[PDB]
RNA sequence: AGUUGGUGGGGUAAAGGCCUACCAAGGCGACGAUCCGUAACUGGUCUGAGAGGAUGAUCAGUCACACUGGAACUGAGACACGGUCCAGACUCCUACGGGAGGCAGCAGUGGGGAAUAUUGGACAAUGGGCGAAAGCCUGAUCCAGCCAUGCCGCGUGUGUGAAGAAGGUCUUCGGAUUGUAAAGCACUUUAAGUUGGGAGGAAGGGCAGUAAGUUAAUACCUUGCUGUUUUGACGUUACCAACAGAAUAAGCACCGGCUAACUUCGUGCCAGCAGCCGCGGUAAUACGAAGGGUGCAAGCGUUAAUCGGAAUUACUGGGCGUAAAGCGCGCGUAGGUGGUUCAGCAAGUUGGAUGUGAAAUCCCCGGGCUCAACCUGGGAACUGCAUCCAAAACUACUGAGCUAGAGUACGGUAGAGGGUGGUGGAAUUUCCUGUGUAGCGGUGAAAUGCGUAGAUAUAGGAAGGAACACCAGUGGCGAAGGCGACCACCUGGACUGAUACUGACACUGAGGUGCGAAAGCGUGGGGAGCAAACAGGAUUAGAUACCCUGGUAGUCCACGCCGUAAACGAUGUCGACUAGCCGUUGGGAUCGAUCUUAGUGGCGCAGCUAACGCGAUAAGUCGACCGCCUGGGGAGUACGGC
RNA sequence: UUACCACGGAGUGAUUCAUGACUGGGGUGAAGUCGUAACAAGGUAGCCGUAGGGGAACCUGCGGCUGGAUC
RNA sequence: AGAAGGUGCGCCGGCUAGGGUGAAGGAUUUACUCCGUAAGCUCUGGCUGGUCGAAGAUACCAGGCCGCUGCGACUGUUUA
């Protein structure tokens, strides 16, 4: 009954990244915009957009470089029957750092890096690579 | 199984069973023979097995088997048993040490006469 | 039921139902009370990459106990381990009247067991009791004795030495191997043996003098220093040196694969071996020996036990179409989870500071014993708990919102959805009557059976029970089980279109609650056809069957029970995404065509799967919750509850 | 002399061990006796639930499934 | 099932709680009426002492109980 709004936006991207497609276009909230926020500036998409008129429809445009899409594998590992906490020292690699996990903080939804950087540490959203 | 399932009931352990149910966490126990006989294999083997019908300490009456080509027990000798499964027997969970009380070990052997309770022939 | 709380009082070193008299009827429990079984706890130990699993020997901290059950006294402290009293069980002394005893203190004995040691020395050192001080006591302690029980270290010689000696073994009879191995030749003396030297564990005590302080006093006394004397169980110490000689000192398991190491001779499904596969019945690299070899080595094997490998209880890190595994189906309680905006709060979350987390142990860098084991300094760690400070993304909590989830109001559509009555036509059977006469029926072929007491066929009439051809469809409706004649009455749900409304009211669901084919059970009706049981005839070696002729329960109705099915899509419910093509049942739109919903079928791209195969009606990509599985039998059985 | 109370008595229950004449199934065995139920359309297609019957595998009725061959 | 089994019980005081009847008073329907009554009489209790005997349900009165089995379901009837 969407008691996990992330997981769906997640899976419609891998979905219809799977399927070769160009833009995936969902509900929006403030987290999910911070999410494709974050992801715009790894690099992961091509460019997100958030609709008007009191229920706003966010739009996101892939890449694919090779014959091969950009993101290839993206998971979610906080989940509502979970809800995983980690620390700083406790940060994980995804790829021995050759990818990026998506940490929120009390600083907001940054990336791993940048929580070392900040030496806060948060709840671990999800990992791509 | 999910979480809140295996919160409500978390996942157990299996014990498993000693194969030597008498002499009860002991390397050896001693006993005595109630009857000595001589059994025959199961299907694809022939032979004629020596056998002893051992009643122990712990008042358990089990069955040991008798290794090497001769022995002496008979009727109410004491004798020291420890694990171990013959294969061919059924019901047969144990071995009789031999030169230990009044087994004397084999004779006229020279080649691994350790396990028979055998002196060096020197 | 002093049970839970209150008041007055008592009592204790001290709070308190700790106790007492009244007042009230409370307290605990599915976050597991009560009851049953088992067990001292921790630091730690062993395994494991870790997460975990197993476990509390030695050492250290706490607790409890002292033949069994009670009780108090003395005391700062005890309900008292070598104290008192009372009772009990069990031993013993006795002159027969009468008393004593408690090794779970150190040695020791019997017993039980597979199994665990000396009736040793000294208070020299460190501690403890008393004393003022000498000093006395101390089975604590320090040391010795025994035991390959473990960990570590060192020996059992070193170099040269080919007639490749003799012997053993194998052979193609040439030889190969044991093998530089042996012998011979030349070296060295570790350890053990004998003899001579020789520390360190030692601080102190006694005596005399001296110098300070003590007062009021050079006295006594306390303290410094000086001189002399005196102390060791271990102990024939550690250690060092000299002497003769190679002399004093290798065994155990295995050799088919897993698994490093191969051939002969005996034996012939015997004798035997074996962790698992399995060897042995006349050429056995698997049994028993011999030669050779391989692993370890003062040890080597076997047995018992824990973890690992085992991702084989899967948090990390498994599964449920057919291998084990989705409840027969709904509704719903506790619980778990929660669409989207603001604003607040700071429980979860994050960061920091402070206190604690005993020592020992494990880890790092060092220091000593000739090395190592061992001892020891410093650090790191002890991943935890607690209190303050700060942050506000997410979750939780509070206030106000919103309409994408859910629901309400209004017209229509289809339907074997359910219940109570009534009514139809075809057909079977039975009874009556007419005509008519020798067969009917059934089979693979027969027979039983029905017929001249007039059958079957044929015509008319009557009675009664049950099922509802053709429509009929990969068709429809229902949560599932299931529901087909027609009509009336009562009644549930679903599809379909627009507008308006409520404003998260949702999903799942352990327990519980209902519905639930057929067969079956109870009471009362009904009874045409069919038909378990049963009778007879066939078939057959037999035929308690298949086949034939009959035939009772049952099948039908009302009410009640029963709770099961290959109750199946062998596939839980809910939500969101992901190329296409061909049908079909309801309904909408736009112009027979195009689009769009809710079902019901056939193919198929990715993807998935062990494969078959699934593939928008997933078994694909994901979320929320529940149920279930852990080798085959025994067994969905026994016992207990309901 | 009273209060508290250990041992010890009396009555009646619960639970748990061992054992018991005699009985019911199960498993494992070897060249035994009787049949041939399943696997092919296994020679009457097999299974599932329920009822009756029979030396035994099993047969028959009622409902269900395909995890049934020919077509 | 009164299963089985157990505890108390006499007499004299102290304190204490209830019921019935019922003057005086009050009401109106003024009379064979309604409410209600101090004392007296009468019937139920509660917790607290003391005291005698060998014994307090003291006499008469007044169930014995339990465990296995056969038969008949039971209450009833029958050979004056
Ligand atoms: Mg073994
Ligand atoms: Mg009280
Ligand atoms: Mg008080
Ligand atoms: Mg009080
Ligand atoms: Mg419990
Ligand atoms: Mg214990
Ligand atoms: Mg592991
Ligand atoms: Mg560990
Ligand atoms: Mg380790
Ligand atoms: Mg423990
Ligand atoms: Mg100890
Ligand atoms: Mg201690
Ligand atoms: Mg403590
Ligand atoms: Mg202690
Ligand atoms: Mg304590
Ligand atoms: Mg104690
Ligand atoms: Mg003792
Ligand atoms: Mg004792
Ligand atoms: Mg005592
Ligand atoms: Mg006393
Ligand atoms: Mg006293
Ligand atoms: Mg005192
Ligand atoms: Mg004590
Ligand atoms: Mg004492
Ligand atoms: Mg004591
Ligand atoms: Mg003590
Ligand atoms: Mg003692
Ligand atoms: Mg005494
Ligand atoms: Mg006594
Ligand atoms: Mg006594
Ligand atoms: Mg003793
Ligand atoms: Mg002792
Ligand atoms: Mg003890
Ligand atoms: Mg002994
Ligand atoms: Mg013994
Ligand atoms: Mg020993
Ligand atoms: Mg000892
Ligand atoms: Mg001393
Ligand atoms: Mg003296
Ligand atoms: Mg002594
Ligand atoms: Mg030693
Ligand atoms: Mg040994
Ligand atoms: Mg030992
Ligand atoms: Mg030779
Ligand atoms: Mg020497
Ligand atoms: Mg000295
Ligand atoms: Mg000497
Ligand atoms: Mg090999
Ligand atoms: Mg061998
Ligand atoms: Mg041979
Ligand atoms: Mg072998
Ligand atoms: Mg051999
Ligand atoms: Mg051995
Ligand atoms: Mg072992
Ligand atoms: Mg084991
Ligand atoms: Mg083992
Ligand atoms: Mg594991
Ligand atoms: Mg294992
Ligand atoms: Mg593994
Ligand atoms: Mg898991
Ligand atoms: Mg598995
Ligand atoms: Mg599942
Ligand atoms: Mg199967
Ligand atoms: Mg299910
Ligand atoms: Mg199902
Ligand atoms: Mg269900
Ligand atoms: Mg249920
Ligand atoms: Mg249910
Ligand atoms: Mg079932
Ligand atoms: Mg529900
Ligand atoms: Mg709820
Ligand atoms: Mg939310
Ligand atoms: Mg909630
Ligand atoms: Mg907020
Ligand atoms: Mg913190
Ligand atoms: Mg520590
Ligand atoms: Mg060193
Ligand atoms: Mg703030
Ligand atoms: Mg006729
Ligand atoms: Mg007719
Ligand atoms: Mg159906
Ligand atoms: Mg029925
Ligand atoms: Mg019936
Ligand atoms: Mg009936
Ligand atoms: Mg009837
Ligand atoms: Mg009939
Ligand atoms: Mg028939
Ligand atoms: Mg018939
Ligand atoms: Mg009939
Ligand atoms: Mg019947
Ligand atoms: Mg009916
Ligand atoms: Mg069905
Ligand atoms: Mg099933
Ligand atoms: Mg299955
Ligand atoms: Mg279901
Ligand atoms: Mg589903
Ligand atoms: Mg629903
Ligand atoms: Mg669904
Ligand atoms: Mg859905
Ligand atoms: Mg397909
Ligand atoms: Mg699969
Ligand atoms: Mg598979
Ligand atoms: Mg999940
Ligand atoms: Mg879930
Ligand atoms: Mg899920
Ligand atoms: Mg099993
Ligand atoms: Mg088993
Ligand atoms: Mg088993
Ligand atoms: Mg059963
Ligand atoms: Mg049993
Ligand atoms: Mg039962
Ligand atoms: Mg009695
Ligand atoms: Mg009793
Ligand atoms: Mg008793
Ligand atoms: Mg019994
Ligand atoms: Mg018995
Ligand atoms: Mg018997
Ligand atoms: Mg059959
Ligand atoms: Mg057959
Ligand atoms: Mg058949
Ligand atoms: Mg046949
Ligand atoms: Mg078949
Ligand atoms: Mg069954
Ligand atoms: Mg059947
Ligand atoms: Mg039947
Ligand atoms: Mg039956
Ligand atoms: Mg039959
Ligand atoms: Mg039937
Ligand atoms: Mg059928
Ligand atoms: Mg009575
Ligand atoms: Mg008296
Ligand atoms: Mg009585
Ligand atoms: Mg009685
Ligand atoms: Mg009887
Ligand atoms: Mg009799
Ligand atoms: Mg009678
Ligand atoms: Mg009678
Ligand atoms: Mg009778
Ligand atoms: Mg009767
Ligand atoms: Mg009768
Ligand atoms: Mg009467
Ligand atoms: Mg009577
Ligand atoms: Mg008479």
């Amino acid at each position: 009954s969407m008691q996990d709004p992330l997981a769906d936006m997640l899976t419609r991207i891998r979905n219809a990244q799977m399927a070769e497609k160009t833009v995936v276009s969902m509900p929006s909230s403030k987290l999910k915009a911070a999410v494709a926020k974050v992801l715009k500036d790894e690099g992961y998409i091509a460019d997100f957009q958030i609709s008007s008129e009191v229920k706003p429809q966010l739009s996101i445009e892939l890449k694919y470089f090779e014959g091969k899409p950009v993101i290839e594998e993206v998971k979610r590992i906080s989940r509502p029957g979970l809800r995983q906490y980690k620390s700083v020292e406790q940060l994980p690699k995804v790829r021995g750092g050759l990818g990026v996990s998506i940490v929120s903080t009390n600083k907001g939804v940054m990336t791993d890096r940048a929580a070392r950087a900040a030496g806060v540490g948060g709840e671990v959203l999800c990992t791509v690579f | 199984a999910t979480i809140n399932q295996l919160v409500r009931k978390p996942r157990k352990r299996m014990v498993d069973k000693s194969d030597v149910p008498a002499l009860q966490n002991c390397p050896q126990r001693r006993g005595v023979c109630t009857r000595v006989y001589t059994t025959t294999p199961k299907k694809p083997n022939s032979a004629l097995r020596k056998v002893c019908r051992v009643r122990l300490t712990n008042g358990f009456e089990v069955s040991s088997y008798i290794g090497g080509e001769g022995h002496n027990l008979q009727e109410h000798s004491v004798v020291l048993i420890r694990g171990g499964r013959v294969k061919d027997l059924p019901g047969v969970r144990y071995h009789t040490v031999r030169g230990s009380l009044d087994t004397s070990g084999v004779k006229d052997r020279k080649q691994g006469r350790s396990k028979y309770g055998a002196k060096r022939p020197k």
